[PDB]
């Protein structure tokens, strides 16, 4: 649906954590 | 002491309303220092325009008239907001086992974030609509002295299914936590003065994982 | 008309841009218009509320109501023809004193109707790009409407101020307010049926600029 | 810009009215 059109971008880069 | 918050306050605030809200979470110095070094990257024209998942026009400020960098943390020059960073991740990280069945294992870059008063915000909507990974979204606050009355730029946030609704104002050292899914569509309401805030979203194993095939 | 119009309507929409007036139809006549829009519904013949840039099939999440267009001329809409014809009479004798408008035409009127849920109407305006409609008239079908239980709040943010406007969206009730980017607006997810009547009016020549 | 992305369709006929 029309959801992704007002979802903030997420960026390219996902950095690992915690484990 | 982060683990004792995090056990005692945010862990249940999560766990039964899907919002929790930590005031003073670093004190005046320190929220201060980053202050200055997001000031720092706005005033050396390093902001451009928020965007969005899909997007369909090259200018969107209707939908949010933000203005957007991504920071790392290890640039030199943002120690204090590599800090803050490290603050929440440690937080964060001493939570899992204890956010539901959320096992949190990654996150974004900072979203350092201005709305320049006139009005801009972003509209109610939902941070993570598809299933992209995104489970708790994290926003740190560094407006002192914020009168929402003359400034707007409230976040209202909408907890799914009941009438009520959460006004956050984006109040000097917030802390701001909430499920980022369906459960929490939220809005930026209209700002009449410069808001800044730092947004860090952390993503959950399984959730990424199967991102990552359906994507 | 005359009354109405040039002694409350004029000024408070030149001064505020948003007028509201209640009891506007009463009681019995507002029950048939609620009568006649809730049998539209039943009928099943609304679809999903649309966008000027349409780009998914799908769009609840920007606009989640189902709507009709009535031209008040359908048989068995007589008393939403009546309400028409009553918002045209006022309009036709505000012309020369909303503003500077020259209002010389309107839509069809849209009826509306949110179905609980947690629907609503992200924060928008109506009149983005000078497309003529100057105007957003609504009248509200709603009896007994609880925001505190029910939701569906119209929120209106004046432009150039951090204050709003909070409407309920009550029975027989009127509301006006200048369409452009002066007037944004959102409906709050709301959680009950809500029902309302739309008209939008035409400024003759900025309408004929769009054109 | 995207604001027509959040306008109401106002349809496609207009009513002549009042001239
Ligand atoms: O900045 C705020 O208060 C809220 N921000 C957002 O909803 C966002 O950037 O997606
Ligand atoms: O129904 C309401 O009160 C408001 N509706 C709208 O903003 C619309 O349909 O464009
Ligand atoms: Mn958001
Ligand atoms: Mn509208």
């Amino acid at each position: 649906d029309a959801c992704t059109l007002l979802a903030p971008a997420a960026g390219d880069t996902i950095i690992s954590l915690c484990f | 002491p982060a683990l004792k918050l995090a056990l005692e306050y945010i862990v249940p605030a999560m766990n039964k309303h899907g919002i929790c809200v930590v005031d003073d979470f670093l004190g005046k110095e320190t929220g201060q220092q980053i202050g200055d070094e997001v000031r720092a990257l706005h005033d050396t024209g390093k902001f451009t325009d928020g965007q969005l998942v899909s997007q369909k026009s090259d200018s969107s400020k209707d939908i949010r008239g933000d203005k957007i960098t991504w920071i790392e943390g290890k640039e030199p020059g943002c120690e204090t907001i590599g800090l803050l960073m490290s603050s929440m991740d440690d937080l964060i990280c001493h939570c899992n086992g204890k956010l539901g069945s959320y096992k949190i294992n990654g996150r974004t870059k900072a979203m350092v974030a201005c709305y320049p008063g006139n009005g801009t915000g972003y509209v109610r909507h939902v941070d993570n609509c598809n299933g992209d990974g995104r489970c708790v979204t994290c926003i740190y606050y560094l407006n002192k002295d914020w009168d929402a009355k003359v400034s707007g730029g409230i976040l209202r946030i909408f907890p799914e299914g009941k009438a009520q609704f959460a006004d956050i104002e984006p109040k000097f050292d917030r802390l701001l936590f909430f499920w980022s899914d369906r459960r929490n569509p939220h809005e930026v309401q209209p700002a009449y003065a410069t808001r800044y805030a730092i947004t860090v979203w952390y993503f959950d194993a399984d959730e990424t994982a199967a991102a990552k095939v359906k994507y």
